[PDB]
């Protein structure tokens, strides 16, 4: 009586149940694991807070309306302030982590709409100015708020044009990245497990984000007659196999 | 080894109905939905190997230097008496779009350098010039005049070849990390105004060119073309191909008021 | 025959002949069998 | 001194030749490789992942909406969409498949075309997708369409339908750039019965459509893509 | 291994009477009708092998490009600043008649390209130019100016050699079918006005040439000659040799009011 | 570096010589051969088929 | 010795030394013996 | 072959106190004064050989 | 005479390449080596000897 | 393969792979053990 459909994920002191899942994706078919010695470089023993950092943090909720263009969060940024995960983050020189991402959106059998939930490794954004204008730090570190693709261009911020993925590629091809759809008629959640993907064994958690999670409405939300025209979307994310190394004074970052 | 023979079906087992919401592309074949006959592949997919795809020489840079009397020149660099180039693979777009199909890439480089001379204004003859190409890694003294102590290049690899000829040598993968980042969503530090995206993670050295010859009575323009061939390629994490035009080395930025990249139908959705 | 000492100096590599699209085409956590229902 | 003779071609530079060269950095030790998920070995590995087709090409500036094929409730017998199968041009051209095919001159193989339905769960519909092999015109009505490769799709719990365009061909390779002799057919879709919405519901519903290549597929003779060009070298 | 010894015959078994209406050529020998002596062949028929017959280089194309100041040229292609060629083996007739002795032919090609320069009007000297020959398969961007992004040729095989020298490389059999059609009695589709006979079944690619050098003070004419040698030849279905002159690449058409191709006797049927 | 000497004829192009060359299309896979009746191997095979002689050349 | 990797790059092929004119000179359905009458 | 794993220490054996007046450079390592994890060298020191240094 | 083809790079001088050369002094016999204390093999050997740092740079 | 007769004409030497800093880092007459007191 197991269905692909019902699932339970327990991680730390927190549990999620979905009764309307559509399997789960594990990026590149690899599950998060700690850093092996053969791959290690820094000689420091690392710190593995385990259950105090590897639990589920639910970010603040978004509201899908007929005019929504899509939202974008960066990792580990989105979690920069969650509990002890965040403290560890500002206090060590280097850290490394994988995540379980669970995006939630329920409706009824009269609604229609379909969101794309995708994880993009190394999502370098484009400046809407063109040329070689850079995208300032603050703009690519929105924190739990994430970036709202239907917000206005700002100065020093990225471009927010959806048919171009914020980088000069077409929305249609985002499907080459680990992703899952939430089609109100099928699905009510999306779950993706992200292994740590980098060109170095461990890195800085503040100067470099290693994935952007993106939720994009593709088939517009259509509510039943005289229904309220909107649904909330909630994102809950859990660091998994986290390791921190090179402890010290506590980083100070712009803004 | 392409299609097996398959006949009529009347089952409870439907391989063509799936749920794309899952993120999978189910491996459906012609024989799941029509009646097929056996056929063999006769093919291996040899020429689509990434080593093959990135393994041919591409022009990565065209520069130019001239041989002329430096007498009274206050700025050799500025007179193109000599010229440097910080190696890149993202300035001419053909090879760039190919590499950016991947996120991290690792390979050895084979460089070919073709040098041809031009004599746009009245010369009695064509002189025979020798070019010197010096590989200047970050931290080395940089040439200031076209005949500085720098050119001694006692510790820095340099090649001398003749204009009209070609020079060829190969450099191991010089990246600092395990792969070169084709993309980097980071900064060099948490500064409020530091540059975004451009990184040393991609840095491949830099190269300075000059003519060794002193000047003849006429002036001679020498134009340098650098070709780059990846050998021993390793590529990770495929990405969506580049759709809009490029504007800058190292940023993803596209031009404003660009044009629609998807061709509009001449007719209906229903049109053929 | 390599005439040179360093590995970078050797010619192009030879075909992976690796080929396994499943990391890209079927990264699902619970295995899907073609023919069985997608969602049970 | 051993006697030699040099042949025609001596001194040429062929960008496609593969030989040994001296290393400029004798004895240098590259950084160790660490493990990174996601390694690609063949472009054939990636063109089997499906991506969305902007089938609804009828707009005037690129929009998220050209990915949506609309469906109308209560129409009978009528046609949902049509397209030829020049995978290197037209709707296909910006898709990952289209985009890679363009790096090669010839292609052969089967294509997989699937449609995922997004209408309310309490609605229902039966569509017919038809592949018309080279030699006939794009079908003009379902009767015409239904006599070639087709699948009646019944919209249900299982949200997507995967149609295969089996390789139908005299010549074993076709050109990726559209060519007549080498042309591959048409793909059309019609109401088999009709879309029906539940009460309290209204308007258009949309289908999303994807394209990917079967394991069947072959691409050969690499060349340069018409999809990218430039007028001056970029700088930093 | 040529003739056996044979003596007088008075038989009921007549090998020299046959019925040609049958379509056979009965294998009659000298020894069936005169008295012969033994003799050996001393010969193998080596130089009549089709590999040998089609295996020597033949000139297949002569084109020309010039190096000159492109300043103010609105159409490089038109100034012969650069030039393309869609590969063919039926434009110069010598090799063409040889190939069309067969209906389908399959082979690898070895190309040799000789480039020589001419300076028809007053120059101080002869410059040294490098030619670039790019192989442009159907669907690739085609060069528009003599120095377009196209020439980057990041994915398209190109060779750079010097004028006066020769370039040589070999291309595998690039046909779409199992053989190249020397003839095709068909159309590309059932159109009422589509072209007859000319087919992609024969298509072998196409090639674009340019000088890499910028301009000197004088102008330089470079004339390109492409030679083609078939290697690994396979030929099917022999046909009647070409009798009338050729008029077009790819059609069988002969010129009107052509001249009698059979030599008229100077004398009688009875004449020697 | 192995010492060599080049002989007279170096650099010449003889249309009849038979040597190896680099392939411009590394790794390309040609179309499979299918069977076709009629293969010719030697011109000596075909000159044994008889054909008509315009003997009456007097026109 | 081939110095190159691809087959197209090898020199000319070597003599068929096949040679069988009968597909061209005697494509008759019922075998004709020299010396026996052509038409019986 | 770069660092071994080493944990807390509370000894009478102090490798970090020396007398430089002796003229020696005592071979002290990271693992004598912090807690380390194993890591390998992955490197031979090839390009610092004097033959290489004076050989171009 | 063995057929050859020369590749791109022929005739170049790369200051970092390592090949054989004819000896200008054929048959000459170098002075014997005697023992000398102090041989260095790697620069890695010497950067492990400590030296003083002008830390007080303020002059 | 050496093509030449004299030893000077051969290419560069090959890595010492000798490496022993103690003549430079620990030339003390009485051996010092790390961890034992420097001056007893």
């Amino acid at each position: 009586g197991y269905s692909d459909r019902v699932q339970q994920i327990t991680l730390g002191n927190s549990t999620i149940t979905t009764q309307e899942a559509a399997n789960a994706v594990v990026c590149y078919a690899e599950w998060p694991e700690y850093l092996p010695d053969v791959d290690a470089s820094d000689v420091n023993k690392t710190s593995k807070p385990d259950t105090s950092v590897c639990r589920f943090y639910t970010l603040d909720s978004k509201t899908w309306t007929t005019g929504s263009k899509g939202w974008c969060w960066k990792l580990p940024d989105a979690l920069k302030d969650m509990g002890v995960f965040g403290q560890n983050m500002f206090f060590h020189s280097l850290g490394r982590s994988g995540y379980t991402v669970h995006v939630q959106c329920n409706a009824t059998k009269f609604h229609s709409g379909c969101l794309l939930v995708v994880v993009i490794p190394e999502h370098q954004l484009a400046s809407h100015e063109g040329g070689n204008v850079s995208v300032k730090y603050t703009f690519t570190h929105p924190g739990e708020r994430g970036i709202d693709l239907s917000s206005a261009n700002e100065v020093g911020g990225p471009v927010k044009d959806v048919l171009y993925n914020m980088n000069g590629t077409l929305l249609g091809n985002l499907l080459i990245f680990p992703h899952q759809f939430i089609n109100l008629r099928t699905n009510n959640t999306a779950t993706i497990v992200i292994p740590y993907i980098n060109s170095v064994p461990i890195d800085s958690m503040t100067r470099h984000n290693n994935v952007s999670l993106m939720v994009i409405p593709i088939a517009p939300l259509t509510v039943p007659t005289g229904a309220t025209p909107s649904l909330p979307i909630t994102v809950t994310i859990a660091p998994m196999c986290t390791e921190f190394s090179g402890i010290r004074s506590k980083s100070i970052v712009p803004q | 080894t392409a299609s097996i023979s398959s006949g009529p079906k009347h089952t409870q087992k439907v391989p063509i109905l799936t749920a794309n919401e899952t993120g999978a592309t189910m491996p459906v074949l012609p024989s799941d939905s029509i009646e097929t006959r056996t056929t063999y592949m006769h093919f291996n997919g040899s020429e689509t190997d990434v080593e093959c795809f990135l393994g041919r020489a591409a022009c990565v840079h065209v520069t130019e230097i001239q041989n002329k009397d430096a007498t009274g020149i206050d700025n050799h660099r500025e007179a193109k008496l000599f010229n440097d180039w910080k190696i890149n693979l993202s300035s001419l777009v053909q090879l760039r779009k190919k590499l950016e199909l991947f996120t991290y890439v690792r390979f050895d480089s084979e460089y070919t350098i073709l040098a041809t001379a031009s004599q746009p204004d009245s010369a009695n003859y064509s002189s025979n010039l020798v070019v010197q190409a010096m590989y200047v890694p970050p931290g080395a003294p940089n040439p200031k005049e076209w005949d500085d102590y720098t050119w001694q290049s006692a510790s820095n690899p340099s090649v001398f070849f003749k204009v009209g000829d070609t020079s060829r040598f190969s450099v191991p993968y010089v990246g600092l990390a395990s792969a070169y980042n084709c993309f980097y969503d980071g900064y060099s530090h948490d500064d409020a105004e530091t540059q975004y995206g451009i990184t040393v993670l991609a840095h491949m050295g830099s190269m300075a060119f000059r003519i060794v010859n002193e000047h003849d009575e006429h002036k001679t323009l020498v134009k340098i073309r650098v070709y780059h061939r990846a050998k021993h390629v390793e590529a990770w994490i495929p990405r969506a191909p580049r759709a809009l035009p490029y504007t800058s080395i190292g940023r993803t930025n596209y031009p404003k008021n660009t044009e629609p990249v998807i061709k509009k139908r001449k007719g209906d959705i229903k049109s053929y | 025959i390599n005439y040179y000492k360093d590995a970078a100096s050797t010619s192009s590599a030879g075909q992976s002949l690796s080929m396994d699209p499943s990391k890209f085409t079927e990264p699902v956590k619970d295995l899907m069998l073609k023919g069985a229902p997608a969602l049970n | 001194g051993l006697p030699t003779t040099t042949l025609p071609g001596s001194g040429q530079f062929l960008t496609t030749d593969d030989r040994q060269s001296p290393s400029a950095l004798p004895n240098y030790e590259p950084t160790p490789r660490i493990h990174i998920p996601g390694k690609v070995h063949n472009l054939l590995e990636i063109i089997q992942v499906d991506t969305l087709i902007p089938m609804n090409n009828t707009h005037t500036k690129d929009e998220v909406n050209s990915y949506l094929i609309p469906l109308n409730a209560n129409r009978q017998n009528e046609q949902v969409f049509g397209t030829n199968l020049f995978i290197g041009d037209g709707v296909f051209k910006t898709t990952l498949l289209g985009e890679i095919v363009q790096y090669y001159t010839h292609w052969s193989g089967s294509l997989r075309f699937s449609l995922m339905y997004t209408g309310p769960a309490l609605s229902s519909a039966k569509l017919i997708l038809a592949y018309t092999p080279p030699g006939a015109r794009g079908p003009q009505d379902r009767r015409e369409a239904m006599l070639g490769t087709h699948v009646v799709w019944d919209i249900g719990l299982q949200s997507t339908i995967v149609m295969t365009i089996p390789w139908t061909s005299g010549v074993q390779f076709r050109y990726t750039d559209p060519d007549t002799y080498t042309s591959a057919g048409f793909l059309s879709c019609w109401y088999q019965t009709s879309l029906i919405l539940p009460p309290e519901t209204t308007g258009q519903v949309y289908l999303l459509s994807f394209i990917s290549a079967c394991p069947d597929f072959k691409l050969r003779l690499m060349k340069d893509t018409q999809t990218i060009s430039q007028t001056v070298a970029l700088t930093e």
